[PDB]
Formats: C-alpha cells, sequence, structure tokens
RNA sequence: GAGCGUCGGGCCCAUACCCGGCCGUCGCCGGCGUCGAGAGUGGACGGGAGCGGCGGCCCGCCCGCGGACGCUACGCCGCGACGAGUAGGAGGGCCGCUGCGGUGAGCCUUGAAGCCUAGGGCGCGGGCCCGGGUGGAGCCGCCGCAGGUGCAGAUCUUGGUG
RNA sequence: CGCCGUCGGGCCCGGGGGGCCACGCGCGCGUCCCGGGACGGCGGAGCGAGCGCACGGGGUCGGCGGCGACGUCGGCUACCC
C-alpha cells in the first residue's frame, strides 16, 4: 500500500525459532545468546534426538531473498539528508529507517524528504509530538 | 560516405559468407545425422542376428540329439550390495577399482579370468549377473552420467559423445550401446566414460542381503536373474 | 436435504516406532475395510471441522463459529483401507479419534 | 593512474558508508551511489554527473572539462537544462551518445535524470 | 488448398514412412508538413514517440521457457461416461446434490447441466465436470435442438462500480441481485419445452428428478453403482 | 535432463531411427492383431455354424 | 497359534539409496568485446583465364539520430561432485567491549549513555537495527592502531537474597 | 557326395506384393552385369524462398475464474495454555 517495491517473491527461512543456549530456561545467569557447548558428555552436542539443536550452515537462506523486511525491499540506516538521497537512484528495492537518535526537530524533516523521493521509510510516524 | 556504400555493394558478397559460413554447418550436421541413422540400422539387423543365432545354432544341435553349449558371457552388470562401515582391507581396495564406492551404485565389468577372482574377493558385497540387452538398452538411456574433466554431466545429447568419445568411432549414444553390449576392442575406454550407476532402492524389497544368492537371500552371483533386480532399481 | 459427505475416523500420524511425522495424517475411514478397496477415495478433499470462540466464515454470509482445516487424501496405508491425508496446515493431536468428513468433491466417477 | 587512483580509494576513501548492507559512494560526482569503478567520479578523466537545481526548477548536468587536470576550479564546466520532460531526456542522450564522452554509463545518467524531476514536479 | 495428406496413429507419428512422405508430394518434380505561414518544409511526424520517464530500476526479461499455451488455446476432454443426455448430480452448489440433466459440453470445458427447471430450482445454470458424479440413467437429448447463442460470454458475472474508494451502501453491485432474469426468462422456457417431454417418457423419472441426494446411514459410496 | 524412453522427440535427438524402430512395432502390431480378429469371426462364426 | 519349523503374496519405516528445492565447502571454469555494430575452428589482394547470377541490346547505413541489467576485479557468473566429529590445527567475522590517530560539514537538553520492554524485524550464528516506557548530558559509525577485551563452573573472591 | 539352416555374404542371377533418411533425363569419368544400374570424381546437374503452421523440442504459464466491511482480515515472536 505504501510504495509497493519490485521482484520479490514467496519467502521461505527454513526455521524461525532462534537458536537457544543449552539450559538457558532452567537458569537466568545462562543469558538466550548461542555458544557452543563443548562437554565430553554432552548431549546436545552429540545431537541425541529430542534434545535441542545446534546450528549449522544448512539454515542458511536463501540468497536471492537473504536480508528481507517482509514488504520486499532491505533495510538501510541513516542519520540525515545529505545520507538519505544516497538512495535517489536504488530506492524501489532498498528502504531507510531513521536512527533512534535523530530528533523530532529533524525527523520531520528526514521524512519530509522521504515523500518526494518516494523511499520507504520504516519508522515514519515516530517520536511526533 | 563512398568508400562505406562501396562496401555495402560488398555486404552483399559479405552475408553470402555469412550464408556460406551457417550453410556447412547445417549440412556437416544434416549428413552426421543421417550417419546415425543408417548405423542404428545396422545394429537393429546385427543384435536380431547374434541374438537369433545362439536359438539356431542350439536347435540343429538338439536336433541331431546333441547339446549345444553356450559361450560363458563377457560382460557382467555388478551392483553392490552392503554398506561401508565395517569393511575387510583386501575388499576395501577392490571396490574401488570397480567404481563401487557407496551404496547401490554399479557399473560394468568386463568379465575375465582376471576379473573374476575379484568378485570372489567382494563376494559378500555385491550382487551381479550376465545382463540383457533391454537392461543395458534402459541404463545408458535413463541413467546416462558421463564426466568428461571430472563432473559427471547428463548425456542428453550426442555431441558430448563425439567430442569426449568418438576418438575411436563411437560418436554417437547407440555406438555407445554397442560397444557396452558386445565387448570390442573399445571397452575399457567406453566403460571409463561413464560415471557409476546410481541406482535406486529396489521397489519391491530384497531378500536378507547377507547370504549368497545360493542360499536363497540375495548377494553373489546370479546370471540372469540380475534382469530381474535392474528392473527394480532402475 | 441431507448428507453429502462420507464419514472417517481420524487415527493418528504417520509414525515410526519412535519418531512420528507429523506432517501427514492416518485416517481409518468408514466402509473402506481393504487394501484393494481404496482405489477410489485416492484424491478426495478431507476437512477437520472444529468450533473456536472467535469468528471465521466462508460465502455462507454470517460469522460463525466453525472453523475448518483443509487437505486431501495422497495413498493407502496398509492392508486395512486405511488411508494417509496431507493437510495444509497439520493436525492439531486433539483430535485423534475425533472425525474428519471425506468429501465427494472431487469426482472421478 | 586512474586504476592506480583506484587501488587506493576503492577502500579507505571519506565520505564511503558501510552501513547494514552495501558500501555507498556519496561522491560530489557520481551518477548511481556505489562504490564501484564504473560509477566513480574522481577518479576518471572524463566523468558524467546530473545533480539538482538551487534555482528550484530544471537538472544541472556537470561534465570534466579534459583539457587542464589538476586544475580543480576550472576543471569542471556545468549547465542547466529545464525542459518540458522529455527534450530535457533526449539532450542528455545527445550529449552523451553523440560523442565519445563516456558511452558507458548513458542509462545511468538518463535514470538520474529521470528521477530527479519526478522528485522536483510535484 | 489441400488438408495435412498424413493420417495420425500414435501421438506425434505420421503413418507413413519419410522416403514415402516425401514421394506422396510429389518432390521429384518440384524442386523448386507546413500547415502555415514562415515555415520551412514538411514536419516528419513521429510514429510511437519516446518516453519520457524512466522508473529507476527495471526488472530483465523472461526466459520463454516453451509454448505453455494460455487457457483459451488449451484443449478439452470429458469423462467417457458423461455423455450427453445424463442425469448428473452437482455436489459443491447451492443445490449440491439434485439430479439435474446434463446437455452439451461448453467451449470452455464447463458443462451446461441444466437443472429441469419446474422439477428443481436450478436453471440452465452452469457446473464444472470434476464437481459432478456421473450416472447411468439417460435421457434421449440426441435429436433435441439446442440454442445457437448460448456460450460462455452469455454465463458470466459482470461488474459495475461508481466511485473509486468506499461509501455507505454495499458496492450497489454486490448489494442488488442480477435481473438479466427479464432476458433469461424465455431461453429456459424455449428448454423446458423441448426438453420434458422426453423426461415424461421413462415412468418414474420426473419423481426421481424432484429428489435430492444424501448419504444416508450406512450407504457408503465406491459400492454405491451409479 | 528429460527422460528417454517415456518421451519421444527426446528419443530422436539421441536417435533418429527411434522414430522407424517404434513405427515399425506398430504396424506390427496394428496389423497381427487385425489378422486375429479376421480369423476369430471367421472361428468363432464357423462354430456358431457348426454348434 | 499371538508357540516352535519350513515357507508364499502383501504391507510398514532410518538422517541410508533415487529425484527435487536450499546453504556452505572443494574442484574445474567463465566475462576488462559496455562491441547496437562486434561476429574470427582460417582471413586480404591487382593482376592471366572463367562460369552460377545481378543490368545483353551477345558490353559494374541511417522515414526513424535509436537499443534494458552488468564489472567493489578482494566484484560477479557458470557447471559438478561433496558435507559426521572429541584432543587438535588453520581460515573467514559488516560479532561485541575499551582506548588512540584519521574521516563521517555524523548524532543529540526539540533528549546522548545506560536500563526495562505480551512492541515490529534482520542474521545459520556471534549479535544488531527499529518502536514504546524510564532517566537527563554526552555518544556512535566506517579505515587503520592498541589491549589488563567476551564466563555457569575453580570446596572461585567479595557483595546480596532465599 | 548330398542333407539341415525366418542361416549369413546388402552376393549375383533370369524372367514373372509389401517396403526403402531413395529421385536427371538430356547420355559419360572409371569399374562391374549380359545397354541399364551403382558410384570416389564431374560429364548429368539437387532449377533456394524458408515463406508459413504444428510442436512430448535447451526446468510453467493462463491473453482463466471466483468469494467477504465498519468488529472483522492477516501475522510473527524469549506471552500463556
Ligand atoms: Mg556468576
Ligand atoms: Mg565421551
Ligand atoms: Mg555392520
Ligand atoms: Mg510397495
Ligand atoms: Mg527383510
Ligand atoms: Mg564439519
Ligand atoms: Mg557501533
Ligand atoms: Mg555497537
Ligand atoms: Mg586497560
Ligand atoms: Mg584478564
Ligand atoms: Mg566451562
Ligand atoms: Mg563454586
Ligand atoms: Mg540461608
Amino acid at each position: 500500500a505504501a510504495l509497493r517495491p519490485l521482484v520479490k517473491p514467496k519467502i521461505v527461512k527454513k526455521r524461525t525459532k532462534k537458536f537457544i543456549r543449552h539450559q538457558s530456561d532452567r537458569y537466568v545467569k545462562i543469558k538466550r545468546n548461542w555458544r557452543k557447548p563443548r562437554g565430553i558428555d554432552n548431549r546436545v552436542r552429540r545431537r541425541f534426538k529430542g534434545q535441542i539443536l545446534m546450528p549449522n550452515i544448512g539454515y542458511g537462506s536463501n540468497k536471492k531473498t537473504k536480508h528481507m523486511l517482509p514488504s520486499g525491499f532491505r533495510k538501510f540506516l541513516v542519520h540525515n539528508v545529505k545520507e538519505l538521497e544516497v538512495l535517489l537512484m536504488c530506492n524501489k528495492s532498498y528502504c531507510a529507517e531513521i536512527a533512534h537518535n535523530v530528533s523530532s526537530k529533524n525527523r520531520k524533516a528526514i521524512v519530509e524528504r522521504a515523500a518526494q523521493l518516494a523511499i520507504r521509510v520504516t519508522n515514519p510516524n515516530a517520536r511526533l509530538r | 560516405p563512398e568508400t562505406l556504400k562501396k562496401k555495402r555493394r560488398n555486404f552483399a558478397e559479405l552475408k553470402i559468407k555469412r550464408l556460406r559460413k551457417k550453410f556447412a554447418q547445417k549440412m556437416l550436421r544434416k549428413a552426421r545425422r543421417k550417419l546415425i541413422y543408417e548405423k542404428a540400422k545396422h545394429y537393429h539387423k546385427e543384435y536380431r542376428q547374434m541374438y537369433r543365432t545362439e536359438i539356431r545354432m542350439a536347435r540343429m544341435a538338439r536336433k541331431a540329439g546333441n547339446f549345444y553349449v553356450p559361450a560363458e558371457p563377457k560382460l557382467a552388470f555388478v551392483i553392490r550390495i552392503r554398506g561401508i562401515n565395517g569393511v575387510s582391507p583386501k575388499v576395501r581396495k577392490v571396490l574401488q577399482l570397480l567404481r563401487l564406492r557407496q551404496i547401490f551404485n554399479g557399473t560394468f565389468v568386463k568379465l575375465n579370468k582376471a576379473s573374476i577372482n575379484m568378485l570372489r574377493i567382494v563376494e559378500p558385497y555385491i550382487a551381479w549377473g550376465y545382463p540383457n540387452l533391454k537392461s543395458v538398452n534402459e541404463l545408458i538411456y535413463k541413467r546416462g552420467y558421463g564426466k568428461i574433466n571430472k563432473k559427471r554431466i547428463a548425456l542428453t545429447d550426442n555431441a558430448l559423445i563425439a567430442r569426449s568419445l568418438g576418438k575411436y568411432g563411437i560418436i554417437c549414444m547407440e555406438d555407445l550401446i554397442h560397444e557396452i553390449y558386445t565387448v570390442g576392442k573399445r571397452f575399457k575406454e567406453a566403460n571409463n566414460f561413464l560415471w557409476p550407476f546410481k541406482l535406486s532402492s529396489p521397489r519391491g524389497g530384497m531378500k536378507k542381503k547377507t547370504t549368497h544368492f545360493v542360499e536363497g537371500g540375495d548377494a553373489g552371483n546370479r546370471e540372469d536373474q540380475i534382469n530381474r533386480l535392474i528392473r527394480r532399481m532402475n | 436435504s441431507g448428507r453429502l459427505w462420507s464419514k472417517a475416523i481420524f487415527a493418528g500420524y504417520k509414525r515410526g516406532l519412535r519418531n512420528q511425522r507429523e506432517h501427514t495424517a492416518l485416517l481409518k475411514i468408514e466402509g473402506v475395510y481393504a487394501r484393494d478397496e481404496t482405489e477410489f477415495y485416492l484424491g478426495k478433499r478431507c476437512a477437520y471441522v472444529y468450533k473456536a470462540k472467535n469468528n471465521t466464515v466462508t460465502p455462507g454470509g454470517k460469522p460463525n463459529k466453525t472453523r475448518v482445516i483443509w487437505g486431501k487424501v495422497t495413498r493407502a496405508h496398509g492392508n486395512s483401507g486405511m488411508v494417509r491425508a496431507k493437510f495444509r496446515s497439520n493436525l492439531p493431536a486433539k483430535a485423534i479419534g475425533h472425525r474428519i468428513r471425506v468429501m465427494l468433491y472431487p469426482s472421478r466417477i | 593512474s586512474a586504476h592506480l587512483q583506484w587501488m587506493v580509494v576503492r577502500n579507505c576513501s571519506s565520505f564511503l558508508i558501510k552501513r547494514n548492507k552495501q558500501t555507498y559512494s556519496t561522491e560530489p560526482n557520481n551518477l548511481k551511489a556505489r562504490n564501484s569503478f564504473r560509477y566513480n567520479g574522481l577518479i576518471h578523466r572524463k566523468t558524467v554527473g546530473v545533480e539538482p537545481a538551487a534555482d528550484g526548477k530544471g537538472v544541472v548536468v556537470v561534465i570534466k572539462r579534459r583539457s587542464g587536470q589538476r586544475k580543480p576550479a576550472t576543471s569542471y564546466v556545468r549547465t542547466t537544462i529545464n525542459k518540458n520532460a522529455r527534450a530535457t531526456l533526449s539532450s542528455i542522450r545527445h550529449m552523451i551518445r553523440k560523442n565519445k564522452y563516456r558511452p558507458d554509463l548513458r542509462m545511468a545518467a538518463i535514470r538520474r535524470a529521470s528521477a530527479i524531476l519526478r522528485s522536483q514536479k510535484p | 488448398p489441400h488438408c495435412s495428406r498424413n493420417p495420425v496413429l500414435v501421438r506425434g507419428i505420421g503413418r507413413y514412412s519419410r522416403s514415402a512422405m516425401y514421394s506422396r508430394k510429389a518432390m521429384y518434380k518440384r524442386k523448386y508538413p507546413v500547415g502555415g505561414d514562415k515555415n520551412g518544409g514538411t514536419r516528419v511526424v513521429k510514429l510511437r514517440k519516446m518516453p519520457r520517464y524512466y522508473p529507476t530500476e527495471d526488472v530483465p526479461r523472461k526466459l520463454l521457457s516453451h509454448g505453455k499455451k494460455p487457457f483459451s488455446q488449451h484443449v478439452r476432454k470429458l469423462r467417457a461416461s458423461i455423455t450427453p443426455g445424463t442425469i448428473l448430480i452437482i455436489l459443491t452448489g447451492r443445490h449440491r446434490g439434485k439430479r439435474v440433466v446434463f446437455l452439451k459440453q461448453l467451449a470452455s470445458g464447463l458443462l451446461l447441466v441444466t437443472g429441469p427447471l419446474v422439477l428443481n430450482r436450478v436453471p440452465l445454470r452452469r457446473t464444472h465436470q470434476k464437481f459432478v458424479i456421473a450416472t447411468s440413467t439417460k435421457i434421449d437429448i440426441s435429436n433435441v435442438k439446442i440454442p445457437k447463442h448460448l456460450t460462455d460470454a452469455y454465463f458470466k458475472k459482470k461488474k459495475l462500480r461508481k466511485p473509486r474508494h468506499q461509501e455507505g451502501e454495499i458496492f450497489d453491485t454486490e448489494k442488488e441481485k442480477y435481473e438479466i432474469t427479464e432476458q433469461r426468462k424465455i431461453d429456459q422456457k424455449a428448454v423446458d419445452s423441448q426438453i420434458l417431454p422426453k423426461i415424461k417418457a421413462i415412468p418414474q423419472l420426473q419423481g426421481y428428478l424432484r429428489s435430492v441426494f444424501a448419504l444416508t446411514n450406512g450407504i457408503y459410496p465406491h459400492k454405491l453403482v451409479f | 535432463k528429460k527422460n528417454p524412453l517415456k518421451n519421444l522427440r527426446i528419443m530422436l535427438k539421441l536417435n533418429p531411427y527411434a522414430k522407424t524402430m517404434r513405427r515399425n512395432t506398430i504396424l506390427r502390431q496394428a496389423r497381427n492383431h487385425k489378422l486375429r480378429v479376421d480369423k476369430a469371426a471367421a472361428a468363432a462364426a464357423a462354430l456358431q455354424a457348426k454348434s
């Protein structure tokens, strides 16, 4: 409804669960980041059935549509107007995204320029007054 | 200008050269295609002749009350039965030499007394027997994969066999069948041309995979009944 | 006025002794009690109909408590006429022993 | 020695942006935005760039002089075009194709001249 | 002109050999401006002018693949048992199960399966081939006139809405129903007068057609024989 | 790799004689079959003429 | 017979084998011809004689001003077989932390750091970006440089609560 | 010596239906059979335009169609069950 990007097909991702550390649930001193379990007894390194999954490159997503925002574009960060005009040529496949530190004094101006150039901006109504 | 307009009078001569160049390419490959049509006529006359000879020889032997015995057939199709883990050192090396490195892929094997004593050493690991023409007629067509540098390429065309293998006179696919079927003088480089036949698992199921086919099971020699098996694994 | 779909019971997933494969159902289908008798049902649409408190509908106009997972029969299974059925999205496993309607929508007579 | 300038600048330049994605050239003379060899406009002796018009309406086109190098005040010659969106499409085609002046990157000059008017016309 | 000279026996095999088809064709003997003042001449027009705005990123072109042949130019195949003059059964309709008289195969592959309108709700409603079941019981239809006119362009639903965005009533098209029925009232009565004297012949038929179809208790399909 | 021995016109690109190999087989089979029904209509009617 | 024996036809499923999608690794490769004007597995000449045929009277570019995408050379494309891993060794990291020259005419009292978050996503992953809420003054990118630089464990030290 | 062989050698042969990726008479370049036939070459001379259509032919397109609002439509996660 917003700007309708180019050819971007059906998006399969081979897993939508984001691998957890072995025994992340048991504790809160084990943070949910993945770290390779290196025990000499450990079942998950040993890849038993009924345990959790280790990552490997078999889950690597399709190179045609890697790094896909669901609309179709690919994101690109920006802080001001001069860095925003750099998608005047490549706008209908990459989308801008205003950074979290830009003030509403300036966010009104960046999203102003995004209207004229027809560049998708993915936090458009953010930090309004 | 006057010089380039002088070449556009000469361009009608130029496109004659463009005509002539496309032209001989057309009539090479046309009369190279008429060749392939008549070599198969000669084989279809020939395989009828070699097949009906063995009937005709036996029938005038039985008439005069005398046994005909045929020549011990000189080409066996070999398919591997068992696996990889738990392999003797002597049979480790032999199945490498017969291009049977994984399970259920197979080649043709030139039978010979040097090659017979290989197939005793790897008796539990293979199932083998003399094929039929119909079995070889299917394998090169359906599962024809050939290597050129490395990189097994599906055959798909006779230009692949013309360059990679027609050094001896076997430029097309039915010449490849005759040299494979009737073992001639160039069976070695035709058999090296084919990648190993990566078959399927059988349809009906095997029978015990370990004992010899004499014991009712499935391993070993079987002498015509591998035509029965190669319809399953194809 | 009357019933246009045939009745069949859901029996479980296409499983091994230890592992399951949850993405393909199994159907004990009523009336069919032979491998040879199920040359008819190959390719019919199943429909697992169930109840839930919010409202989703179809061209019958008014929003209803009736929700449906679709799917269709692949091939026969075993010798007793038990029949596989690949749905679009898989079963809940609540429905083991409940009913999936076997239609007459796709016809090969 | 244009490739000498490329093998220095192709990384470790200024105004090179590497965030979340591809590099971007962000260079004062360039048509597309890629840090590439062909769309790079400090390096070449013959460069084509189009820009907006600070007058408010029109497209200005930047070309390098080719007469005097290493003289960066006089090394650029510029000219504006304000026409009816079709004659300014052909004039930039005439000035590129009907000279030897970079027959490469024809379309990228035009697509920017395409795009920058539509930002400018409503 | 001439037709193709070569009959077909098996799909893509001509009945005669290559050297004889040479000599069936007798190929041994046939080896062959101003409009004003102050103006300089004829202003040449530009047929098919140049485009103004170039969209800032183009896609490449498809690869043509084969002869996939869009839906207008495919083929029409019908089940053998669904001959003209069959009493079909709808399955999926709003009518869903009524015993509905097949007439003929339309050009689209769909079937124009007339409900005997006096007997059912069903007019000359069109239905699809695979959603219906053949039934062995027959009516003679071969010596029955059909209307010439009726084809796929006649049996389609059409749309019209006056504003583009939303409003207060439902589209003015999906709220008010179809009133082609002024026209179609004649085409149907021209049919059922031509059909019902055939239906009268089988001495239990017009009660059978009034009926509906239901899988009642232990009547499983596949052991029902239609 | 489209499969030979199941479609034609991939047989031909490998084997142009497979046209003539198969077109013989149809005219073998259709002529040999018609000559059986020719005799079968003769032999069953004559044994309808005998019994 | 739901026991033992000799057996037959089915049927069931493993990450194995066939075929297909996808990632990565390895091998063997390809495009500086961006050439809408280049077309070379053979190409120029002026001679002495010739016919197949352009003209026998039997004698020699441009209606169109036009044509997509590519190629960070460490970029991209193509085809093919391959993937287990403790001890261990190498490689790639636009993974993170902290400090230093360089650059971002970067960022911000119109709200920086942190921290929380049934909020929206991206990456196989390390981890990141976005919204909202809190707080109220500094902080981060990219190219290089430098580490006292990445925790679940040591009857870990100190602190704190069950 | 005969005898058996859907034999084979495209044998040849002399008259008297199927079939064949098989088409120069006007007469000449050799061989062959008792003048035709076959050809490696030329003496005959494939007297070209591929102009059209199909396409089991180098990995699917439809130039096919429906049905639903102001509380219902789709959705993914370190939310619960
Ligand atoms: Mg701790
Ligand atoms: Mg261990
Ligand atoms: Mg073992
Ligand atoms: Mg089976
Ligand atoms: Mg077994
Ligand atoms: Mg590994
Ligand atoms: Mg940072
Ligand atoms: Mg950071
Ligand atoms: Mg320090
Ligand atoms: Mg330390
Ligand atoms: Mg540890
Ligand atoms: Mg401790
Ligand atoms: Mg305590």
